[PDB]
């Protein structure tokens, strides 16, 4: 039951960020061969830093995820969940994609 | 009057769509088929012939405005030519698509396509081909339509409407 | 019917549809199949404006089922919400051939 | 718990773009014709991405340290969508 | 290369650029080498338009063996059954011969016409023609083995159109195509025979519209004196010797606004058809009349440049 | 044979058939239908051989490519993409790379993986078409095109990847594609070394996929080989720049940063430990481990219910990174 309000306000708080954002920029705004240069030299800085947070973002989410797994490791271990089935699964499928990788290469 | 992009505040997952054109039937159809699919947001999409609108309040805001240019009748273009002199500049920063019909029967065309070409060029704007007369290209460009108006919505993280405008920049 | 689906200028059309109806009414159409006019009226639009002579023209309507296209005009788009008198008068008053003078 | 906290962000980022749009909302239209909009267009695009640069290099990743379940029905949900994902590649 | 020439004009053809303007057509006395009967017999009929590739190894020199093989041919293609020897005289004949004074400049190779005559001279039941006027942009990405010949004109029945198509594509390896013309060629050329100056006016000037009511069916029909409409092209006409698109746009809105102010009919919204004038008349689907025998040239030039434009 | 007759011949029928049987283009006939998906599979099959593609299957895709809409014939589309000749990267731009990321950036998944295995396909028949005239605009002018090509096609992938939400069927084809292209300078002995932005390559490390794993420690002891390969080749040809080498040792120095070494906080994952700190991460050197990584999870459960494990995981068949290992250590 929780679940399903925890992804809706995670689902509002990733729009109100990215609509804000925009918000801020044009009101901050609101205060030809020589120009596309310019125009392009911006964007690449944008897309320079932007990468850069994403990098950063993905990161320490995954440093959190990979620490709060590791602690509770032998509770899914003892009466794990059907995550345990999904794992089998995953762990069959990835010597055969490995296997067909190799035949490819060769 | 005059449209403004950010006139009012957003809804709680809904994005609009507005489409201008003379052909009444060709918009319906197509808002038939943008809507006949399931998607992650709410959509909502209003009709119209001519800009300005017709005064109102309880109009919500505009994410995307697309022109519908018929190739076979001049009429449809001067509407548009008309209409484009009611709209402010800053919706011109990547919420603003043309769409041209009828380039597939050349025998009907009453338009030069070198016409709309410096058209969209003139204001900065994408162009699109399609036959709306068909149902399978029109499913394809409702569909296309659809996540454009997703991503200047707002709804894709990282992704907004002045990035779009250098994503479908053309280099001559 | 698809709520979600907003008709702006709803006013017009149902006012057009109105005209039309009272216009051409609701009884079937006569079967007709050609319509002249022959127009002799001056050039009104800079351009020509010393002309002093008219504009001798000759127009032709053809059409399988004429009374019935020019009915379906105005809700299409091609033509305003009131046509012509010349065009909504062909069984009112028993004419097919017209002459038309400045 | 970390929904009242996500609730108050919430809240506080719509008071903001309130008082954003309502700062905004003060300025005159500005219409363009067939002679003056290129240039015009470029000028704004160009104030446009400056204000864009600026916006996104005052930009800091977010802590809001949340708690550990959530973290583990994200990573099965993650997992769940992998499984179809490696199928379909194989 | 020539291949390289030809890539590089093909990629060329973008809508970038801007379209260029069209010099009015001026009356020209032909040259004095041409029959008069021929070109008497060239005009007032109607003729099919077709779009051809150059013909490889295509002689001028050995005209009469071609006449025979295509007699034969016939004459066993209308007869399924039986046999046909290739020197026999049967009941039809076809006739290869070559005109003269159809070119427009003397790089342009010769004209020539293909007949069919039933004896009984006889009479004639099929007239082919294959002309190239001013089609220099063509001849310089062609090699020398080739013949460029890019507009053809059928006259008489689509039966024999068809049997002297299929034999030309069989024997020279060639390739036809039909040639249509749009509202805005059509819109172009009205403009460009009524700038055009003439002694005595023998026909109105017509123009055909077809209304998109596609449930049901109606045509527009509007004729008008020669001399009003060219005294309205007079009152809008301001480039010396030059025709110009804002013209040519003006003098369609004169026209629309004075159809719009009887009929409260907006004629900006439907489809040309058909465009009938003075000096030629012209339908959508590739059908041309000539009447004029001062202003051929020009006609003749502006088909072979629509025609190259289709073929590359 | 080379001749010009019988070229000019053969444009000129194919054109014509290309232009009347084409069904969105000139015409509304779809009565055509499978007719045209079957002579567009000939022209392929015929194609295939000669080692070359027709002018008149380029002209046709500069004329008729504006018009398409991306699900009629992307089959054959596509496959007669990948036989374009070589030529200039700015010429060939606006023709039809504009067109194609118009079409990309707006479709779905499918459309972009088939458009990658297109791109992946014209550059590997470029590189053969150039491998063979270093035997017979020089070398210089022709490697910056492919360097361009290949900045292009990056690009596309890294706004692909933020736009499809860090989608894995998307990074294996983009994975699949930098696997051909950093084995270029061994292949086909032409001067070249492009590496992945570190989008890329930071999007393909903290993944939860192992095959995405194993293919990047591959891709890397590749890039290592060939460089090692093309830097004592230089003093006999003696020009490669130094930063591209600089770059690369960062990331082999973030790669081990996680691997082995604990020592994750390299130049790119720039995080300051005061964020760890309050957030409550205690032990972060060895977090992104062998053993400690989200994606290696399963594995580690594995080997709970039965130390000196690393031949458990080669044995499983993780190739690459043994390959790594065993290049990396020695």
């Amino acid at each position: 039951c929780s679940e399903d309000r925890m992804t809706l306000l995670l689902r509002l708080r990733a729009q109100t960020k990215q609509q804000l954002l925009e918000y801020k920029s044009m009101v901050d705004a609101s205060e030809e061969k020589q120009i596309e240069a310019k125009i392009e030299d911006l964007e690449n800085e944008i897309e320079e830093v932007k990468v850069a947070f994403e990098i950063k973002k993905l990161a320490l989410d995954r440093m959190r995820l990979s620490t709060a797994l590791k602690k509770n490791l032998e509770k899914i271990s003892r009466q794990s969940s059907v995550l345990m089935d999904n794992m089998k699964h995953l762990l069959e499928l990835n010597k055969l994609i490995m296997k067909s990788q190799q035949e490819s290469w060769d | 009057s005059v449209l403004r992009p950010l006139d009012k505040l957003p809804g709680l997952n809904t994005a609009t769509i507005l489409l201008v054109g003379t052909e009444d039937a060709l918009l319906q159809q197509l808002a038939d088929s943008m809507l006949k699919e399931d998607c992650a947001s709410e959509l909502k999409v209003h009709l119209a012939k001519s800009l300005p609108l017709p005064s109102s309040v309880n109009r919500p805001r505009i994410d995307l405005i697309v022109f519908v240019v018929n190739l076979h009748s001049k009429y449809s273009l001067q509407n548009t030519e008309e209409s484009l002199r009611h709209v402010d500049a800053s919706f011109f920063l990547g919420k603003v698509c043309f769409l041209a019909t009828g380039a597939g029967r050349e025998s009907h065309c009453s338009i030069h396509r070198h016409t709309v070409v410096k058209l969209a060029h003139t204001y900065q704007s994408p162009l699109l081909y399609c036959d709306l007369e068909v149902e399978g290209f029109r499913a394809t460009m409702a569909q296309r339509l659809v996540r454009v108006l997703q991503i200047c919505a707002g709804h894709v993280p990282g992704v907004s409407a002045l990035n779009l405008l250098s994503l479908l920049r053309s280099s001559e | 019917m698809d709520s979600r689906i907003i008709h702006e200028n709803i006013v017009e059309k149902e006012r057009v549809q109105r005209i039309t109806q009272e216009t051409f009414g609701d009884y079937p159409q006569p079967q007709l199949e050609f319509a002249q006019y022959k127009l002799e009226t001056k050039f009104k639009s800079s351009i020509l404006a010393e002309r002093e002579e008219p504009l001798r023209c000759l127009i032709k309507f053809s059409s399988p089922h004429l009374l019935e296209a020019l009915k379906s005009l105005a809700p299409a788009g091609i033509a305003d919400a009131p046509l012509s008198p010349l065009l909504t008068c062909i069984p009112n008053k028993r004419m097919n051939y017209f002459k038309i003078r400045d | 718990n970390t929904e009242e906290e996500l609730i108050r962000e919430c809240e506080e980022m719509w008071k903001d773009m309130e008082e954003c749009q309502n700062k905004l909302s003060l300025i005159g239209t500005e219409t363009l014709t067939d002679s003056n909009a290129q240039l015009s267009l470029l000028i704004m695009q160009v104030k446009c991405l400056t204000a864009e640069l600026s916006q996104w290099q005052k930009k800091t990743p977010e802590t809001i340290p949340l708690t550990e379940d959530v973290l583990i029905t994200l990573g099965k949900e993650e997992f769940q969508k992998l499984r179809q994902d490696l199928e379909m590649v194989l | 290369p020539l291949q390289k020439r030809l890539e590089s004009v093909r990629k060329q053809s973008s809508f970038i650029l801007t379209p260029p303007r069209r010099k009015i057509p001026q009356c020209s006395q032909l040259q004095e080498d041409v029959d008069p009967q021929k070109v008497a017999f060239l005009l007032h009929k109607q003729w099919t338009l077709y779009s051809l590739t150059p013909l490889y190894k295509f002689s001028y020199s050995n005209l009469k063996e071609y006449s025979r093989l295509l007699n034969a041919f016939i004459v066993a293609e209308k007869q399924k059954g039986l046999a046909v020897e290739v020197g026999e005289d049967f009941n039809i004949k076809v006739i290869f011969s070559t005109l003269l004074g159809m070119k427009g400049t003397q790089r342009d190779p010769e004209a020539f016409l293909v007949q069919i005559v039933s004896k009984s001279e006889g009479k004639v039941l099929w007239t082919g023609w294959f002309c190239c006027v001013f089609g220099d942009s063509l001849l310089e990405t062609v090699s020398e083995d080739f013949t460029c010949l890019p507009l053809f004109l059928a006259n008489g029945a689509e039966s024999n159109t068809a049997i002297i198509g299929t034999w030309f594509q069989k024997t020279f390896d060639c390739y036809f195509s039909p040639l249509a013309i749009n509202a805005f060629n059509l819109s172009w050329m009205a403009a460009m025979w009524t700038a055009c100056k003439m002694d005595h006016y023998v026909a109105t000037t017509e123009f055909l519209w077809s209304v998109p009511c596609s449930p049901q069916s109606l045509d527009i029909s509007f004729a008008i004196h020669p001399e009003d409409a060219k005294a309205l092209w007079d009152s809008v006409h301001k480039t010396p010797g030059e025709v110009t698109q804002e013209e040519v746009d003006l003098f369609m809105d004169c026209l629309y606004s004075h159809f719009h102010r009887h009929f409260k009919i907006h004629l900006s919204a439907t489809r040309l058809v058909r465009v009938s004038t003075s000096v030629a008349s012209a339908h959508t689907d590739g059908k041309i009349k000539i009447l004029c025998h001062k202003y051929l040239i020009g006609v003749l030039a502006y088909l072979t440049e629509l025609a190259i434009f289709q073929i590359e | 044979v080379r001749d010009e007759p019988v070229l000019l011949r053969f444009y000129y029928w194919l054109s014509q058939t290309l232009q009347e049987e084409c069904i969105w283009y000139k015409v509304n006939n779809y009565e055509h239908g499978k007719e045209f998906t079957n002579f567009l599979d000939t022209i392929i099959r015929a194609e295939c051989f000669l080692q070359e593609g027709f002018y008149s299957c380029e002209a046709f895709l500069y004329k008729s490519l504006p018009l398409w809409d991306g699900l009629c014939c992307r089959s054959q589309f596509l496959q007669l993409v990948s036989w374009i000749p070589f030529s200039s990267f700015s010429e060939v731009k606006p023709l039809l790379f504009d067109h194609l990321a118009q079409l990309f950036f707006t479709s779905t998944i499918y459309f972009k993986c088939s458009v990658l295995q297109s791109l992946k396909e014209l550059l590997q028949n470029w590189l053969l078409w150039l491998s063979m005239d270093i035997h017979m605009t020089t070398l210089g002018g022709s490697m910056n095109s492919v360097s361009k090509l290949i900045h292009y096609v990056g690009w596309l992938s890294t706004t692909a990847m933020r736009l499809e939400s860090n989608n894995t069927f998307l990074l294996h084809f983009i994975l699949d594609f930098y696997e051909k292209v950093c084995d270029i300078y061994i292949n086909y002995n032409l001067p070249l070394v492009v590496l992945f932005p570190p989008g890329i390559f930071y999007s393909a490390l903290l993944s939860l996929d192992t095959s995405i794993l194993n293919q990047l420690c591959f891709i890397m002891h590749r890039y290592r080989k060939n460089l090692t390969a093309a830097k004592k080749n230089e003093l006999v040809q003696k020009n490669f720049s130094s930063k591209t080498y600089q770059e690369f040792n960062h990331y082999l120095t973030s790669m081990v940063g996680c691997l082995w070494t604990s020592k994750p906080f390299g130049k790119g994952i720039y995080i300051d430990p005061e964020i760890l700190e309050k957030t409550g991460v205690a032990e972060y050197k060895n977090s992104l481990n062998v053993v400690h990584h989200p994606s290696f999870l399963s594995y580690a459960v594995s080997f709970l219910l039965q130390s000196w494990y690393l031949d458990y995981l080669f044995s499983q068949g993780l190739q690459g990174l043994k390959l790594f290992i065993r290049s990396s250590v020695h």
